[PDB]
């Protein structure tokens, strides 16, 4: 139901979900201060980059969870795409026939 | 399974290979080192100009 | 007198390799616009037999020379890498033999770029050197592919430079100067090397990517093949708007000191002009397209990109009207540098309205590859640079050479660049909105009437710049006389109107920065003990 | 072997440049400057071949 | 290194104590940088048969 | 007045127009394959494509269709 | 039409855009001359009135309420000027039921001309190649490096749309009085419009550096009426 | 300390660098590496033994170059507080630069991917074009990143605490680990389908990965040299920082090559 309907925003949510990991991380990192600020810095990124690959397995996953939906697609709507285009060329070249 | 996919490639002549697009194998000038058509990586059984 | 020169660490010495460079590729660049402006005086060939080639080549060489030899190295080499250290009272800057890299890799770029003309045919391509032209079906051969690698060892230089006065002015800054109390010209090199720093990196991936297109047989910009060359028409121009505001913002900070320094009396509202010379550098990162106006964008592309090339004309014109409230209620002492200030006060403005003509792409499809835009940039950069450039000779020559120089000829000189650049540069809109086209080394029989002026006012330039080598010859043989003698302003300020001159003979200089305050030709050892500040 | 402050009473008791202060570096410095002596002009004798427009011999 | 202080002691080149006039070195340092777009104009010419 | 052209879509209303003949020409020889001769209106396509796109590329494309390294689908 | 010797201004307009682009030129100089009138007249009365001042009003440094204005006062004359450029903006891209399409494309020092609409008795597609007249050919009274030896014939009152492409290297087709200027390049299709109002000759030049032949490369459209340009195209 | 042996010291706390013919040596060599590749590239030289000549010296000088900062740096005591805040921005402002680079590159790949031609057939990955999966070996080189980074964190704390063979050998299992990513990117560069003539596709992606290449190459260079100062006692538990730029150099060439992951192999196939 909600599974293409945020799996055509599939690459737009994992990396918002990277800066959410890093920046979230970063104040749990930087609320025991001892470290100097880069490897706060390092040690909050290598976490996060941790997660988006494992997101991002789940990613790959996901599409193979949601299109057995439909088969065949790449294809299956660029027939939609030239089924209309080709007949709203039938469109026009009635009512230039009678117009 | 992709070293034995160019494994069974290794027995498919140049006449049986598929043809090249207009963008593939671009040759501008011939590459300065060599014999001309080959790049700096060419594997001969994965690319082939023919 | 080799470990001096050859072998050399202070930045003193790097500055003055640097300007000595410049000024020798800008007789270089001035000679090859007197050959572009004298076939360009009289319609049919007049010089060169025909050869179009040629006069392409020579226009290349022209915009190359003029502002990777002579400007960048003039204005960021020569006068950030000597007086940057010594306004902030740094010893010297950090990393100094990235600082002699950053020199001596630019006579090769030279040595490159004049074998670059003197191989098969030259790389006439524009300084924008545009895909298919500048590909190796167009062009065959090895001209562009040096020229590419002239780009590359200049760009080399005006990174590391970049690098090394960034990390030299956050961190090498003496002990009472925070950010807030820093001169305006360390705040102008400052703003230009994180723009170089920022922009240099996409016009070496285009080239990059230009050079082996053309040598390693992959497309990029070949269409047959999947290229664009408007991917590099933006790979380029995202470069090329920062490189001249790079080119503008050191002439920015030189005229804030002279104008002040002549008028005396301080800026006003110093701060703004920190926060107006931030303000044109981020605001010059998302004005790239208004060079591509023509080439087929959507019309929300042009409408964002009028607005926001429209709306740097508000820091700049925050600049202008603060350098017009800082010469009013002064006392102006009207010196060969306050002469060159205030010529770049109304020059650079009329410059800066053309600019403002052309932002508008409704209106830049009349104007796109004219005369007109010739006419706009010439004048923001050989009125607006040149005469800041000049101002920063003028201004500071005496001091860091230990020599006077005449200061009649120095005023002759002015009157004649001031002259002979208007009368070069102002007929050109006359011809790019009559509709003459850039690039030509031909045109039709109409447009004879004001390119004969202008190549006659071209004359005037060069006689100038060949008084200005006589004024160097007369500053380096006979300065210690113009001391002696009234040939020279000897103090920039006079005393004020109360003062005694023997009270002025206690506090000859009154300065603001610590250039003017040193020794005369300033010592190797500079700043032993640091320099302090409340 | 942890010769540091050896290497430091070298290196700061010296007259000599500090590319040349290291015992080992007679062994560097003078194949160095023959390799770079010849890297940096034999292109040079290239260049008025190239003005001319004279390939090299390939076949 | 310790390097000398003065006036003619910033350039790398010699203006006072010379065998030769100084005007040779000033004016033939710039006649070279006036004349490298000529000799680029004539031996683009020179291959292009104009001469 | 006789004077008739390709009017303006919906699809492509900005200034470039590569993919208005390059679609218009990948819709006609995609038409003759499911649609067949004779057919009517794969004639708006045709008078599309070849009023708006250059001759070198009509028989570069009609050349690399003969080739098999035409880039769409119209088999 | 033509340039003229020492012109200063436009060309003549034939077309709406031109015409427009034309009073949004002038009303840009408008405010344009009032800001420079301003400043120069400031940088000279304040040159020549503090010259010869004696005391400098040193301590004059803030000026808080008037800092807001010529930064407000700025912007507001940027909104003037910008409200008809945009109107201008998205008058010029619409290309709306026009009833002619020309191709033009750019070979390297000839331009290529397509008409393509099959509206002939002869139903094919009219090319042709219009060539720089050489300056030894040039019978007396031609326009040297403006004529070609073919011309590209337009009728008038009719909306035409130029499809704009190259072959090699990029090219600019454009013609001023007509006030079009795009962009030919290797890859892609452009298009503008005009309307062409008045019959004439309305000359323009490749406005892109396309190589040593750059200069030699012009655009000659004739603009007749709708009669002659159906017995011209009759033709070719 | 008294004012008269305050005095035989430098007052500031700034490098003031003895003269150097290093720069006008990498600058010759520059000159020739460039006037030997524009002269092979067309013909004019016979062979490229002027253009391995010229890079064997380019990459000599920088290698003396490096000697003298390291003899500078341990064997005369001239890297005080200043000199290393300033050495780590400087190295900052260079890591700004190269991500910079990337970001020109990917800006390519993005400007041939967001619409792509008609001549690719308005898709991507162009059609004939067999593009590299993103699940076998360049997971496997994800991985040995990720981990080489967890190696470099401990070796460089371990470093800092005191241990010695703890940190040699974090620091050996991060080299070698980077030599194991380069050697797979070799074997994905020989068992690939398309070439860099192949179109702008094997133009964009060989561009962006074979950077990323050049980088780790140079990565495993400083790491060893890094390996080499360690063993022989150069580096410090305190002072440290051609060390700490090295790990600074990893964990930007890290998430780079995540994003040409991510970009170039998930949503560009
Ligand atoms: C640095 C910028 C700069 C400067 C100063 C100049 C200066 C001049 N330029 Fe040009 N020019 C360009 C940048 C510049 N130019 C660029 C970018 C192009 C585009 C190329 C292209 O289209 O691809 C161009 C192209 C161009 C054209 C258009 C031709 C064409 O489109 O093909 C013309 C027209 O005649 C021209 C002529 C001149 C003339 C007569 C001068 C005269 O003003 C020269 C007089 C100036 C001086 C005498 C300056 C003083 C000399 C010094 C050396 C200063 C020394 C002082 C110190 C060192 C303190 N140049
Ligand atoms: C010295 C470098 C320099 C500077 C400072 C500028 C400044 C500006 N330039 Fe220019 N420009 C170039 C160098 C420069 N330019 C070069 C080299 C080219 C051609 C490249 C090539 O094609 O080869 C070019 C071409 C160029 C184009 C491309 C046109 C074309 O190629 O078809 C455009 C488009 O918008 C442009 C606009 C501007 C604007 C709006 C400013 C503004 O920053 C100017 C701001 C200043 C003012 C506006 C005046 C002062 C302000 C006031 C008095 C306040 C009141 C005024 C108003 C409210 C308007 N210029
Ligand atoms: C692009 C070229 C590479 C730039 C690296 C800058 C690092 C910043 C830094 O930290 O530079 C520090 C050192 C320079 O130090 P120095 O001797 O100037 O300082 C003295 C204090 N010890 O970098 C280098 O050795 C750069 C070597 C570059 C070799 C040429 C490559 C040309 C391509
Ligand atoms: C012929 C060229 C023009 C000649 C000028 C004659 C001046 C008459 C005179 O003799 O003028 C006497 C004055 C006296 O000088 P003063 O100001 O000290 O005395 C002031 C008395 N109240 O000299 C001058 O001021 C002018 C000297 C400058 C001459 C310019 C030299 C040539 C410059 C171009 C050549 C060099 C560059 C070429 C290399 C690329
Ligand atoms: C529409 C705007 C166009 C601007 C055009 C730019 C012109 C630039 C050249 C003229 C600049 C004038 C000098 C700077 C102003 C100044 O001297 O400010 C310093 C003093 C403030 O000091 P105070 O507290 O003693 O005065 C207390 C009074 N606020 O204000 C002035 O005396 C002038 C006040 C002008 C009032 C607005 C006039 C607008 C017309
Ligand atoms: C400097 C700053 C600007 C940098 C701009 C971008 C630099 C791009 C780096 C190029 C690396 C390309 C690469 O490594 O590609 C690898 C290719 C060979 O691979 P192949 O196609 O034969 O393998 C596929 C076989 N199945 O080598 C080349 O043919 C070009 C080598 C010279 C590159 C320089
Ligand atoms: C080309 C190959 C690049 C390999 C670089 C290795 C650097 C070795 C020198 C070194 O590591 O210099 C050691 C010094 C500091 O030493 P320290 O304080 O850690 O010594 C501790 C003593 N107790 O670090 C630096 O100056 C910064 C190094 C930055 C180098 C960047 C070069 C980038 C080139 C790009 C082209
Ligand atoms: Cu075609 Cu210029
Ligand atoms: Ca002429
Ligand atoms: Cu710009
Ligand atoms: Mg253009």
């Amino acid at each position: 139901k909600f599974v293409e309907g945020l799996s055509n925003n599939k690459y737009k949510i994992i990396t918002g979900a990277w800066a959410a990991s890093l920046y979230g991380s970063w104040v749990i990192v930087n609320k025991d201060p001892i470290m100097t600020k880069a490897q706060k810095i390092v040690q909050a990124r290598m976490y996060a980059q941790f997660i988006t690959v494992g997101l991002l397995l789940a990613s790959v996953g996901l599409s193979m969870y949601e299109n057995k939906l439909h088969p065949n697609k790449q294809k299956v709507n660029e027939m939609r795409r030239w089924e209309n285009a080709l007949r709203v060329a039938e469109e026009e070249e009635r009512l230039e026939k009678e117009g | 399974e992709h070293a034995e996919h160019r494994e069974h490639l290794k027995h498919v002549p140049d006449s049986e290979w598929p043809r090249d697009y207009e963008f593939m194998n671009i040759r501008s000038k011939p590459f300065f080192w060599g014999d001309g058509d080959k790049t700096l990586f060419w594997n001969p059984v994965v690319n082939r100009h023919i | 007198m080799v470990q001096r020169w050859l072998y050399s660490t202070n930045a003193k010495d790097i500055a003055v390799l640097y300007f000595m460079l410049a000024i020798f590729s800008g007789m270089a660049g001035t000679a090859m616009s007197l050959i572009i402006r004298l076939e360009l005086a009289a319609p049919g060939s007049q010089y060169l037999h025909g050869n179009s080639q040629l006069f392409n080549v020579l226009v290349v060489g022209h915009a190359v020379l003029m502002i990777f030899f002579l400007v960048m190295p003039a204005l960021i080499g020569g006068f950030g890498n000597y007086l940057l250290p010594l306004m902030i009272g740094a010893t010297d800057t950090a990393f100094p033999r990235i600082n002699n890299i950053a020199f001596w890799v630019l006579p090769m770029g030279l040595v490159c770029l004049v074998t670059s003309t003197l191989v098969e045919s030259g790389a006439g391509t524009g300084w924008t050197v545009y895909p298919p032209l500048s590909s190796i079906q167009a062009h065959s051969g090895p001209s562009v592919d040096l020229a590419i690698f002239a780009l590359h060892l200049t760009s080399i230089s005006s990174l590391l430079g970049a690098i090394n006065f960034i990390v030299t002015t956050l961190n090498m800054r003496t002990n009472g100067m925070t950010m807030h109390k820093l001169p305006l010209f360390v705040w102008s090199i400052f703003i230009t090397a994180f723009l170089l720093l920022l922009s240099l990196p996409v016009l070496s991936a285009g080239i990059t990517m230009l050079l082996l297109d053309r040598n390693f047989n992959t497309s990029f910009f070949e269409v047959s093949g999947g290229g664009d060359p408007i991917l590099y028409e933006h790979l380029f121009w995202f470069f090329g708007h920062p490189e001249v505001y790079i080119l503008i913002i050191p002439g920015f900070g030189i005229i804030s000191h002279v104008v002040s320094t002549y008028s005396k009396k301080p800026v006003f509202g110093e701060i703004s002009m920190v926060y107006a010379m931030a303000s044109i550098g981020l605001l010059g990162f998302l004005v790239w397209s208004h060079h591509m106006y023509i080439v087929g964008l959507d019309a929300d592309t042009r409408a964002y990109f009028t607005s926001a090339t429209m709306i740097i004309a508000i820091p700049t014109g925050i600049k202008i009207f603060s350098w017009l409230a800082t010469i009013h209620g002064g006392s102006i002492r009207l010196a060969t540098p306050m002469l060159y200030a205030i010529a770049f006060l109304f020059l650079f403005t009329m410059g800066g309205l053309t600019g403002v003509a052309l932002a508008n792409a409704s209106l830049d499809v009349a104007f796109h590859d004219t005369y007109y835009v010739v006419g706009h940039f010439h004048y923001v950069l050989s009125m607006g640079a040149i005469f800041s450039l000049f101002a920063g000779y003028y201004y500071w020559s005496p001091q860091i050479l230990g020599l006077n120089y005449n200061e009649k000829l120095a005023q002759i000189q002015f009157w004649l660049i001031f002259i002979g650049a208007n009368v070069i540069f102002f007929p050109m809109h006359f011809l790019g909105i009559n509709g003459m086209p850039r690039r030509i080394p031909d045109y039709p029989d109409a447009f004879a009437g004001w390119n004969y002026v202008a190549s006659i006012g071209s004359f005037i330039a060069t006689l100038s710049l060949f008084l200005f080598i006589y004024i160097l010859y007369d500053q380096l043989v006979n300065g210690l006389n113009n001391k002696v003698n009234n040939k020279s302003v000897i103090y920039n300020k006079a005393p004020d109107f109360v003062e005694s001159n023997t009270i002025f003979n206690l506090n000859t200089v009154k300065s603001s920065s610590i250039e003017f305050l040193l020794t005369s030709p300033p010592a190797v050892h500079s700043f032993n003990t640091p320099a302090v500040q409340s | 072997a942890n010769k540091v402050i050896q290497l430091q009473k070298i290196f700061q008791s010296s007259t000599k440049p500090l590319w040349w202060r290291h015992p080992r570096s007679a062994l560097y410095l003078y194949p160095f400057y023959a390799i770079f002596a010849v890297a940096v002009v034999t292109p040079l004798l290239y260049i008025p071949n190239a003005i001319r427009g004279i390939k090299a011999k390939k076949a | 290194v310790h390097f000398k202080d003065g006036v003619y002691e910033n350039i790398p080149f010699k203006v006072k104590g010379r065998k030769t006039p100084y005007a040779l070195s000033h004016f033939g340092f710039f006649a070279i940088g006036f004349a490298v777009p000529f000799v680029a104009c004539y031996v683009q010419l020179k291959k292009s048969g104009a001469f | 007045s006789p004077l008739h052209t390709v009017g303006f879509d919906a699809r492509f209303p900005q200034q470039n127009q590569t993919k208005h003949c390059w679609q218009s020409y990948v819709d006609y020889h995609k038409c003759v394959n499911m649609k067949g001769e004779d057919f009517a209106p794969c004639k708006v396509f045709w008078k599309t494509y070849n009023a708006l796109c250059p001759l070198d590329w009509i028989e570069k494309w009609d050349d690399q269709r003969e080739k098999g390294i035409f880039a769409g689908d119209i088999n | 039409d033509v340039p003229t010797p020492y012109a200063c201004y436009f060309q003549d307009s034939a077309t709406p855009n031109q015409e427009g682009i034309l009073e949004l030129h002038d009303n840009i100089m408008f405010y344009l001359l009032v800001i420079l009138g301003l400043v120069s007249w400031m940088l000279y009365t304040i040159v020549m009135t503090y010259s010869k001042n004696p005391i400098a009003y040193k301590y004059i440094k803030h000026g808080q309420t008037i800092e807001v204005i010529w930064t407000i006062f700025p912007a507001v004359i940027l909104l003037i000027i910008a409200f008809p450029s945009f109107i201008l903006l998205y008058l010029c891209d619409e290309v709306i039921s026009p009833a002619m399409t020309i191709k033009a494309i750019g070979y390297q020092w000839y331009w290529k001309y397509e008409y393509s609409d099959f509206i002939n008795d002869s139903g094919e597609t009219v090319e042709f190649e219009s060539y720089v007249i050489p300056d030894e050919l040039l019978e007396e009274g031609q326009l040297r490096l403006l004529d070609t030896d073919t011309s590209m014939v337009v009728p008038v009152d009719t909306h035409i749309r130029f499809v704009v492409t190259a072959a090699d290297v990029i090219h600019d087709f454009a013609i001023p009085s007509l006030g079009i200027k795009v962009d030919a390049t290797p890859g892609r299709l452009n298009q503008v419009s005009a309307l062409i109002q008045r019959e004439g000759v309305f000359y323009g030049a490749c406005s892109e550096l396309c190589g040593t032949g750059h200069a030699n490369m012009p655009i000659k459209i004739e603009a007749v009426s709708l009669p002659k340009f159906l017995e011209w195209l009759n033709e070719q | 300390m008294t004012h008269l042996e305050r005095s035989r010291h430098q007052q500031h706390p700034f490098h003031m660098v003895m003269p150097s013919p290093w720069p006008i040596v990498v600058s010759f060599a520059l000159l020739s590496l460039a006037l030997s590749t524009a002269l092979t590239m067309h013909g004019y030289i016979g062979n490229m033994n002027m253009v391995y000549l010229a890079l064997f010296v380019l990459l000599t000088s920088s290698i003396l170059w490096f000697r003298d900062i390291v003899a500078e740096a341990t064997y005369l005591g001239d890297h005080t507080m200043a000199v290393r805040k300033g050495i780590n921005l400087g190295f900052l402002m260079f890591v700004l630069s190269e991500v910079l680079i990337f970001a020109g590159l990917f800006w390519a790949y993005f400007h041939s991917a967001m619409s792509p031609d008609v001549t690719l057939g308005a898709c991507w990955p162009p059609v004939g074009i067999e593009a590299v999966q993103p699940t076998e070996l360049p997971l496997l080189n994800t991985i040995i990143l990720l981990s080489s980074g967890a190696t470099v964190t401990y070796s460089h704390h371990a470093l800092i605490a005191g241990n010695r063979n703890k940190a040699l050998s974090g620091l050996l299992i991060t080299f070698w680990l980077i030599v194991i990513f380069v050697t797979c990117q070799y074997i994905e560069y020989t068992n690939a389908a398309f070439t860099i003539s192949d179109g702008v596709y094997g133009s964009v992606f060989y561009a962006g990965t074979g950077l990323h290449f050049l980088h780790m190459v140079m990565l495993a260079a400083m790491l060893g040299v890094n390996y080499w100062r360690m063993r022989n006692y150069h580096l410090t538990a305190g002072h440290h920082v051609g060390y700490e730029t090295t790990i600074i150099y990893t964990h930007v060439l890290d998430v780079i090559w995540l994003f040409l992951y991510v970009v170039f192999y998930w949503w560009g196939v």
